[PDB]
């Protein structure tokens, strides 16, 4: 394929070249004139001048598998590394009929649900009827949240603080950061009554503490009572949430610890420790596999829909104002939580990169991504994940597992690295070196094919014409010394700066410059006589593209709108849409003038485009109603003017068009 | 990477929360906030000031309101230099109203030259009862003197115990006349209160106390009289309590008055009390319960005691519109939360106003202070927490406010406010990208090339969450003209700390490696599991901050106690006395005074004597060892300080090793120091500032095997500066990015001929392919062709010189070995600065080449174009050429070429979509007319600010018929313009058939009226908006034989085409053109 030549004294040094370079260990296969810098090339020029095919040593990236659970296989992989050279193997995951479930419900008790808070009497049974709906053998419990007791989340006024309710209220209840009522249990009648004995409570900004009360609930497994089955969280309120940064306003300024702080089932030190970061409890529920369904209100849905994006395992479904929908949406929430798998693995090195090939039974296939990403997933039907290996370097012995994301069960994979050719005498290379894989390697002081030179010593003329190039060039380019015909590069003490080649005419510091470094630096590639060769997930000229496409999309993922494709993960816009996604473009002529027949075909059902009309007008959709993009008015097939509006799409010249019934005309 | 870590001030309190809170001071002091130190009762917050010389930290004492309950003064702390000032404050203020707690803030203001003031000026205050209190006083002939004079002293008291508009008062006296000496609405209107009971005077008469009382029901409980409908009523009744002549009895007035809900106090004269009949009497008027209601006329405390009253307030909690619930406004507010320094005052933040949608009070000196937020209209501003962080900007001379909102839309967004007119209103506004970043958390105003203008906002974003590391902080520089505000770039920590809140505070520095650009220090407190670390930042030209950090500093690196390093940061000013500028770090417990280091620059030059190996010294007429030719070296330093401001010594002591290396990395050095007789030298010596040199003699052997590549002499060093005893020892250091490795190169005389020197001749010629002009802003690269020649003898190490401009740079360009010949030439070139200032040099050097005789080379040089380049009208490009030998030159063959240059710009002149689209009129309406508008919008979308002129053309006439009338330019928005006029008649033609070709009445066939608006500054992104406004006829239309005609003006653009150039391909959109149809018709 291709091969540069780096380092070809040896065959491991020339393995390392590169994953396209081979090398031949026939005795006498140079010529009396030629180097061993022909010993090391591609395979389509090495057997072409005359190599054989069976002695040719190529290390191959191997992948070994032995698959001897259920959901998740294989359960272990070897694999065999070559530097520059992928390795892949299959990752197959089937999804169960069925998983026992323990299902933990964060209630809030603040006085904003009070409406939801009346029909406790009924939650007790819903929540129970869904958990055993979705699963054979579960679990259930429940805590309760409002907010931390300091100001201004709570009025601590001692009035305020036995009867936090605006209202007059007997049946109130003292602000509290988090209480967890009852452990996970199969008790179904101990759970309707603890639930249904809940009172209200309140507090006096809306966002509420339940970041806290979901922190505590996933750093303490043992009193919450978690199995090592599959583990649910429902977190059910109204409106936002406190995060890290908020206690400021309380004089809270020491951060969360992510620890385990429930005394009498009670978060007491809560105003001595700030709201969770988000990225603090995304880790945490991770780490306990613990998957949170956001059962939120309309109003609270978008907000919380941002949340699955930095939790991956997390759902969100919409929550009636009365809490009445809880079990629809828990079972919709918990089926669309199982209808997508991701395929992760954990920590790596810089020198292992890992990416995956998504197949899935959705009819939709994924290709060289950071992660493994199914949607639609369905039961008993197998979806396979390629996953493609790849190491930078001649690597240590390593060990990393692959995991389907919300479950324990894991894939290990060892990590051999195959740098060495196992080829396919003495007293031969006629003096010290000893020989190796088809030719002599010297020792230090000595040098030559058959070491017949020393570099201290006569080296003397005729054998300096294989040190020049060509008849204008200088010796060894002036970069090496000439010794026994061959050329010995200069040795510059520069970071990073290495002189090779036949000629010495090939240096490791003259490339392209991205930044301000060459090849983009040691992150995005190194640089090799000229041309940048770029690590695996960086392309270019100077390593200055990504391959990635994440900054090309827009949050809906529509890729540079539909009048851009991506390029280096910037949007190249034809026309005369600006940057970065392509959505609008300022400098651009009005599309009213040439959309008038479009619009008297559609609403008014004549003109030219009649019958003509679906036809004629492709990109054009019909609002019978006001729409909010730019006004037009123009003069119709019969002379009369007639007003409508073009609110723009994503796609090659799409728009909404609302047409008015009533035209103007000089009759009427 | 010049912050001293060894040789450092560390400040210990055990005070709750000591180091919390930092900031410099006075170019004396670092003042530290405790915000949990309990003080005193019902107290917490200390203050302390701590000092270099001594190394202690004191106590800053604080005369402390005992309205201010547990304020955590010292939470927030802020400075300024203009005159010496510090602003402490309290933002957690307890204030306790009814049986609600609020939650307020306190600040105090310090300065050597001022007496110590406080922020606000004014306790906050409880929600006050309205109550509308009316006296009803005896003036009957029972009432003697100064019984009646002590009833008035009474209420001149009462009057003097209340305040306003809380209460207001209505005073009637009764006999058997009555007189309203004022009303509550004469009562609201008075300047003094109390001048209108001077004029009082008694009635004498009878007494009709129960007749009264309904009289005063009746009338002056009325908002007619001045009442208000939610103030509760209250009647003070001042009798003896004898009723006589009254045909009316209290069982027949009292129920009324209860049924309007009036509280009645009865207040006793002389015998009132002991007499039965009196006492009954005041106990019939006075409210349940009576004792309570009843009180002596020489009781002046009576009613006070009772009431100083407060209006419960009910909370709209959670967003809760029910409950009859009112809102949250500035109750928690907690005012200083956030606190800067402006030109016209300080600015402190409100984080808790109106439900938590935030904002910040400016306090004026001497004046009313401003409460700058978001329009009402915004209601997603609630909950966000706006002015949690806040900074000032400097726009150029314009005083601008950035305020931060860490919660909104739980991501969190920045809003700039400035003042328009005596108003604040919003300018730019810019959002954070993940949810729970805290986006806005903390904010920091960076000012790069000192000019006086703030450049660039950092804002940072501590709870960003990635995988691998945890905090970020957004470059967003301040943008230019009507541009939008976005960030250009983010800046990260080191990997591997998940949380670790880099960005959770910011400073500014100062221009610390004296590249005459600001640099930033960026506070990162959670890494290393909450040990904390410090990041220093340089700036960078085009105003944005380097990428990565210059200098990171653990807080396990300077100590094992250290935790929550770099939670809070001040910087800027020298607490040292050395003149350098010096870090305040905040840490749990602890503040650090780290200082900067001085700065150093070493230039080198090596030179030989003689400078090219003579053919002499190397030949072999064998006895092969022989002796040995000498070659001088002379080796020049030059030391100077980069740190400008150094007080001190003119001088510093600084130790200098010095590494030679003659034909490093070669098996056979062709050269030896006479010294060591070896290859390689070494020099300790001590040097002071500039100019140092010293000679090395160079043995060169009498024969070699390498007459053709030159010798090479490397030089590297490493600098120690000696520590300077006046300030602790502080120790000179070299600059980071340093060069530390210098190469010479020593030349061979080349053999051409039988002892004969070799004489080379070069040339040098380049043209440009492609383009007669460069179009800054449209071209961003420029090839050159250039062609060298030699045409003589060989010449070796020939080198090509390139001079340009500093907007040209030359880049590399890889694309070769391809099938065929790409394999041909080969290059090295390096950028350099050279001249006075602006002017640049890339020399290509042509090595492994023999250049010979006769034979010529040819290759594409290519130079980048920043689109910012400031080249003028002409650029110009030399090219020198030379080889190693040092020929006499002067020679010429230096070739130069000037290139045109324009500069690229995108206007755009468009038809709004709001104007006259036609008019109907019908065939007896040619006397007619009526008012036609057309309007026109001009966008500039390019990147460059330009003058331009919009021209308009108006058709007026039509044979000398009005066509449209009185036609007059206008532009409301943006009125600063000229438009001038010029009546054009147009080319004479058969307008029937121009008309019949097609209905348009155009400049062609018409009388055209030519307007002209100049723009002296066309901003980017600016957009103008002009109207041409005039009454359209009806009358000429009568020529023309068509029942419908069109009537088109034309907008267009121009510039000065010798200086811009439209963006290619968009010449078209510099005009417009819009159509008003006129349109007859009969009855159907
Ligand atoms: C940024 O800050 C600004 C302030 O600078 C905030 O804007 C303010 O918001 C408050 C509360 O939302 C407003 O107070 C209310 O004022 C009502 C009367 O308005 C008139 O007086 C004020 C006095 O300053 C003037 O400013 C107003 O100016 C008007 O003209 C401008 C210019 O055109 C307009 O833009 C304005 O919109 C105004 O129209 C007026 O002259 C008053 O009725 C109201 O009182 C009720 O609410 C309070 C609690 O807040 C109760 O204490 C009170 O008793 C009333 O509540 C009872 O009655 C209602 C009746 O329905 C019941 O529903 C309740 O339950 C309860 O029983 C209140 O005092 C203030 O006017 C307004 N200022 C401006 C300049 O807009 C912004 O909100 C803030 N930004 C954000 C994003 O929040
Ligand atoms: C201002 O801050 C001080 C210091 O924190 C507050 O003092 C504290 O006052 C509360 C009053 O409720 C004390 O709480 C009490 O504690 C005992 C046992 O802990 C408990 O049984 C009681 O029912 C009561 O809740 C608290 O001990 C006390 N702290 C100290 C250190 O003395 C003060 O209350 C604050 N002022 C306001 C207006 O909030
Ligand atoms: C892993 O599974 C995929 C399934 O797609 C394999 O890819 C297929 O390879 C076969 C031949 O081996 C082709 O006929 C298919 O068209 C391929 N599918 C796609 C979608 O390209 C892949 O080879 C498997 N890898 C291993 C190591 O077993
Ligand atoms: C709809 O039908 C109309 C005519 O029935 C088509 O428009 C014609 O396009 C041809 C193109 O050569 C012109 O020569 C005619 O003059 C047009 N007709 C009219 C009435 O103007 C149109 O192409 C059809 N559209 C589709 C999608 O089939
Ligand atoms: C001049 O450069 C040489 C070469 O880099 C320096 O010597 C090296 O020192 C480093 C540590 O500082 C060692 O790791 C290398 O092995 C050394 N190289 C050699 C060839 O010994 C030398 O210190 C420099 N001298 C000065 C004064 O800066
Ligand atoms: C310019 O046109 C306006 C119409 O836009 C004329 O205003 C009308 O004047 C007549 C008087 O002859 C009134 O009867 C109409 O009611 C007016 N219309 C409106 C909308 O106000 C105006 O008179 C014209 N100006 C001139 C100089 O003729
Ligand atoms: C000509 O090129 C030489 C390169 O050797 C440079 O030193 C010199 O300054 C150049 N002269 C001008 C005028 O740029
Ligand atoms: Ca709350
Ligand atoms: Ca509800
Ligand atoms: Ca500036
Ligand atoms: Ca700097
Ligand atoms: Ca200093
Ligand atoms: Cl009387
Ligand atoms: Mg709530
Ligand atoms: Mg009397
Ligand atoms: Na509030």
């Amino acid at each position: 394929q291709e091969c540069t030549k780096f380092k070809v004294s040896s065959c491991r040094e020339c393995i390392e070249s590169g994953p396209g370079c081979t090398w031949c260990q026939k005795l006498n296969f140079t010529g009396p004139g030629d180097p061993d810098s022909i010993r090391c090339d591609t395979r389509p020029q090495l057997l072409m001048r005359g190599c054989a095919a069976d002695d040719i040593m190529d290390p191959t990236s191997l992948a070994e598998t032995q698959e001897d659970q259920k959901q998740l296989s294989p359960q272990k992989v070897t694999l065999y590394l070559r530097p520059g050279q992928a390795a892949a193997f299959n990752v197959t995951f089937r999804r169960a009929k069925g998983y026992p479930i323990d299902l933990y419900y964060l209630m809030d008790l603040s006085y904003s649900m009070l409406d939801d808070l009346r029909n406790v009497k009924k939650l007790g049974g819903d929540l129970l009827r869904a958990l055993n709906e979705i699963t054979e053998s579960g679990r259930i419990g429940f805590g309760s949240f409002v907010d931390k007791t300091v100001l201004p989340f709570v009025n601590t006024h001692p009035d305020k603080l036995r009867n936090p309710c605006p209202n007059k209220e007997k049946e109130c209840q003292p602000p509290f950061a988090f209480r967890h009522v009852l452990k996970l249990t199969d008790n179904s009648n101990q759970f309707q009554t603890e639930v249904g004995k809940q009172l209200i409570s309140g507090n006096l900004d809306a966002p509420e503490g339940g970041l806290d009360a979901m922190m505590q609930v996933a750093a303490c497994p043992e009193e919450i009572g978690w199995r090592k089955v599959t583990r649910l969280l429902v977190f059910a309120t109204d409106d936002g949430f406190h995060f890290a940064g908020d206690g400021k306003l309380g004089a809270i300024l020491t951060p969360n610890d992510g620890r385990c702080h429930l005394e009498d089932n009670l978060y007491k030190r809560s105003n001595e420790f700030d709201y969770p970061s988000v990225g603090q409890l995304a880790h945490k529920l991770a780490e306990n596999n613990i998957q949170p369904i956001f059962a939120v209100t309309s109003r609270m849905v978008k907000t919380y829909e941002k949340l699955t994006e930095i939790i991956p395992k997390s759902a969100v479904g919409e929550l009636s104002e009365d809490s009445s929908n809880v079990v629809q949406l828990i079972k919709n929430a918990y089926n669309k939580l199982s209808s997508r798998v991701f395929l992760d693995h954990n920590a790596l090195p810089d020198t292992l990169k890992v990416t995956y090939d998504s197949f899935c039974s959705n009819g939709v296939t994924h290709r060289n991504q950071p992660r493994g990403d199914c949607d639609g997933v369905q039961i008993n039907v197998p979806i396979t994940f390629q996953v493609k290996v790849t190491a930078t370097e001649c690597i240590q012995e390593q060990s990393f597992v692959i995991r389907a994301l919300g479950f324990t069960d894991i894939v290990t994979v060892q990590v051999l690295p195959q740098c060495e050719c196992r080829c396919r005498d003495r007293s031969l290379c006629h003096g010290k070196g000893f020989l190796e894989c088809g030719i002599c390697r010297c020792d230090t002081g000595y040098i030559g094919k058959n070491c017949e030179c020393q570099t201290q010593g006569r080296s003397s003329q005729e054998l300096e014409g294989s040190c020049r190039k060509d008849n204008n060039s200088i010796i060894c380019s002036g970069l090496g010394d000439c010794v026994c015909g061959q050329c010995l590069c200069h040795t510059s003490d520069v970071p990073g700066k290495l002189i090779y080649g036949q000629y010495c005419e090939c240096d490791t510091i003259n490339c392209e410059r991205y930044n301000g470094q060459v090849c983009g630096g040691p992150g995005r590639g190194l640089c090799f006589c000229g041309k940048c060769r770029c690590h695996p997930g960086f392309e270019g000229s100077a390593c200055q593209c990504e391959r990635t496409t994440e900054g090309c999309l827009n949050p809906r993922r529509v890729e540079c709108s539909g009048r851009g494709r991506c390029r280096c993960n910037v949007c190249e816009c034809h026309s005369g849409y600006q940057l970065p996604l392509c959505q609008e473009c300022p400098g651009c002529p009005s599309p009213c003038g040439k959309y008038i027949s479009c619009a008297e075909c559609l609403k008014f059902e004549k003109g030219p485009f009649g019958k003509n009309c679906s036809a004629a007008c492709p990109g054009l959709q019909l609002s019978n109603n006001p729409v909010k993009g730019r006004t037009c008015k123009e003069r119709d097939s019969e002379g009369c003017w007639v007003a409508y509006t073009l609110e723009q799409q994503d796609g090659m010249d799409r728009y909404l068009i609302y047409v008015d019934e009533s035209r103007e005309c000089c009759g009427g | 990477f010049n912050l001293d870590t060894e040789e450092l001030t560390a400040f210990r309190v055990d005070s709750a929360g000591f180091g919390d809170s930092v900031v410099q001071y006075a170019n004396s002091w670092v003042v530290v906030g405790a915000p949990q130190k309990i003080t005193a009762a019902d107290q917490t917050g200390g203050l302390y000031q701590c000092g270099y010389s001594t190394g202690a930290c004191e106590p800053i004492g604080l005369q402390v309101p005992p309205e201010a309950v547990n304020m955590s003064l010292g939470l927030s702390l802020a400075s300024t230099t203009s005159p010496s000032q510090l602003l402490a404050c309290g933002p957690t203020v307890h204030h306790e109203c009814g049986r609600n707690m609020y939650l307020t803030g306190l600040c105090f203001l310090l300065g050597p030259t001022q007496l110590t003031q406080r922020l606000p000026v004014s306790r906050q205050e409880c929600p006050r009862q309205e109550q509308d209190i009316v006296f009803l006083i005896d003036g009957s002939g029972s009432i003697s003197s100064r019984n009646f004079a002590t009833m008035m002293n009474f209420v001149r008291a009462v009057i003097s115990q209340f305040q306003r508009p809380s209460t207001q008062f209505s005073l009637m006296q009764f006999s058997n006349k009555f007189q309203t000496h004022f009303t509550f609405e004469e009562f609201r209107r008075s300047s003094n209160p109390l001048s209108l009971l001077a004029s009082v005077h008694q009635l004498q008469g009878f007494t009709y106390t129960a007749t009264a009382i309904q009289n005063v029901v009746h009338r002056l409980f009325h908002a007619s009289y001045g009442a208000r409908r939610d103030a509760a009523k209250i009647l003070i009744v001042i009798t003896d309590g004898k009723k006589e002549g009254d045909s009316l009895d209290y069982k027949d007035v009292i129920p009324m008055a209860d049924a309007a809900g009036i509280i009645r106090y009865a207040i006793g004269v002389g015998l009132a009390f002991q007499n039965r009949n009196s006492w009954k009497e005041l106990n019939d008027i006075a409210s349940k319960p009576s004792q309570e209601h009843i009180f002596k006329v020489e009781d002046f405390d009576a009613l006070k005691d009772i009431q100083n009253q407060l209006k419960e307030k009910i909370f709209a909690i959670e967003g809760t519109e029910t409950t009859s619930s009112s809102s949250f406004e500035l109750e928690m507010a907690q005012e200083g939360f956030s606190a800067v320094f402006t030109p016209d005052g300080p600015v402190l933040g409100a984080v808790g106003s109106f439900t938590w949608s935030g904002g910040a009070f400016l306090y004026p000196p001497n004046m009313d202070p401003t409460f700058i937020n978001m329009s009402q209209e915004n209601v997603d501003m609630r909950d966000s927490y706006l002015g949690y962080s806040t900074e000032l900007a400097l726009w150029k001379g314009v005083q601008s406010l950035v305020l931060g909102a860490p919660r909104y839309q739980h991501t969190g967004k920045a809003v700039i406010f400035t003042q328009v007119s005596r108003q604040w209103r919003m300018k730019a506004e810019v959002t954070g990208t993940q949810i729970g970043s805290y986006f806005g958390a903390s904010l920091c105003s960076v000012d790069v090339d000192s000019d006086g203008s703030t450049d660039l906002v950092l804002i940072g974003a501590p709870h960003y969450y990635e995988q691998t590391r945890g905090g970020q902080v957004s470059v967003c520089p301040l943008p230019r003209g009507w541009r939008r505000w976005w960030c250009d770039a983010v800046l990260y920590g080191e990997q591997g700390h998940p949380w670790g809140r880099f960005g959770a505070a910011l400073t500014v520095l100062g221009d610390v490696n004296g590249d005459k650009l600001t640099d930033v220090v960026i506070g990162a407190p959670g890494e290393e599991e909450n040990r904390g670390a410090v990041y220093l930042f340089h700036g960078v030209l085009g105003p944005s901050i380097s990428p990565s950090h210059s200098q990171r500093i653990a807080g396990s690196q300077l100590s094992s106690r250290l935790q929550y390093f770099g939670q809070a940061l001040s910087g800027g000013q020298d607490l040292t006395q050395d003149g350098l500028v010096d870090l305040a770090v905040g840490a749990r417990g602890q503040v650090l005074l780290l200082r900067t280091r001085p700065v150093l620059w070493v230039g080198v030059s090596m030179q030989f004597i003689p400078a090219e190996i003579p053919r002499s010294a190397f030949e072999c007429r064998e006895q092969v060892v022989s002796e040995q030719t000498l070659v001088q070296s002379n080796i020049c330093l030059y030391i100077d300080k980069r740190s400008k401001n150094l007080l001190g010594s003119r001088d510093l002591q600084s130790s200098v090793t010095l590494d030679l290396a003659l034909d490093p990395g070669r098996l056979s050095p062709r050269a030896t120091f006479q010294e060591t007789k070896t290859r390689s030298l070494s020099r300790v010596r001590v040097l002071g500032l500039k100019a140092h040199c010293e000679n090395f003699n160079l043995l060169l052997p009498s024969c070699v095997e390498d007459s053709v590549t030159p010798i090479t002499l490397r030089l590297n060093f490493t600098l120690v500066g000696k520590p300077l005893l006046a300030f602790r020892n502080l120790r000179p250091m070299l600059a980071a990015d340093a060069q530390r490795y210098f190469t010479a190169s020593l030349p061979f005389e080349k053999n051409c001929g039988a002892d004969h020197i070799c004489q080379d001749n070069l040339g040098i010629s380049f043209s440009f392919p492609g383009l007669k002009s460069l179009l800054v802003g449209s071209n961003l690269e420029l090839n050159a062709e250039v062609m060298v020649w030699n045409d003589g003898e060989d010449s070796y190490g020939t080198t090509i010189t390139f001079s340009h401009p500093a907007g040209l740079s030359y880049r590399y360009v890889a694309e070769g070995q391809k099938q065929g010949q790409l394999r041909s030439l080969h290059l090295t070139c390096d950028s350099a600065p050279v001249g006075s200032q602006g002017t640049w040099s890339t020399s290509c050097r042509i090595n492994h080449l023999i250049f010979r005789g006769g034979a010529q080379i040819t290759f594409l040089a290519t130079f980048d174009v920043s689109p910012k380049a400031v080249l003028g009208d002409r650029l110009l490009l030399t090219a020198n050429v030379s080889s190693e030998s040092n020929t006499p030159r002067t020679s010429k063959t230096t070739f130069q070429l000037e290139l045109p240059v324009k500069y690229a710009v995108y206007t755009v002149v468009s038809s709004h979509e709001q104007f006259t689209k036609y008019l109907c009129f019908s065939e007896s309406e040619e006397k007619e007319s009526h008012v036609a508008m057309h309007r026109y919008q001009v966008n500039n979308l390019g990147q460059r600010d330009l003058p331009v002129s919009i021209n308009f053309w108006v058709p007026v006439e039509l044979n000398q018929e009005a066509v449209w009338m009185d036609v007059e330019v206008s532009h409301p928005q943006n009125p600063s313009l000229r438009c001038s006029s010029e009546k054009i008649a147009p080319p004479a033609s058969d307008f029937l058939a121009h008309i019949q070709k097609n209905p348009v009445l155009d400049c062609s066939i018409a009388g055209c009226l030519r307007f002209r608006c100049d723009v002296p500054s066309f901003s980017v992104q600016e957009e103008l908006d002009f109207t041409l406004k005039g009454n359209l006829s009806f009358g000429w239309v009568r020529q023309i034989l068509q029942k419908k005609v069109s009537v088109v003006s034309v907008a267009e653009i121009t510039f000065d085409t010798s200086v811009y150039s439209q963006l290619p391909g968009q010449e078209a959109f510099m005009r417009a053109q819009t159509t008003t149809v006129l349109e007859k018709y009969k009855p159907g």
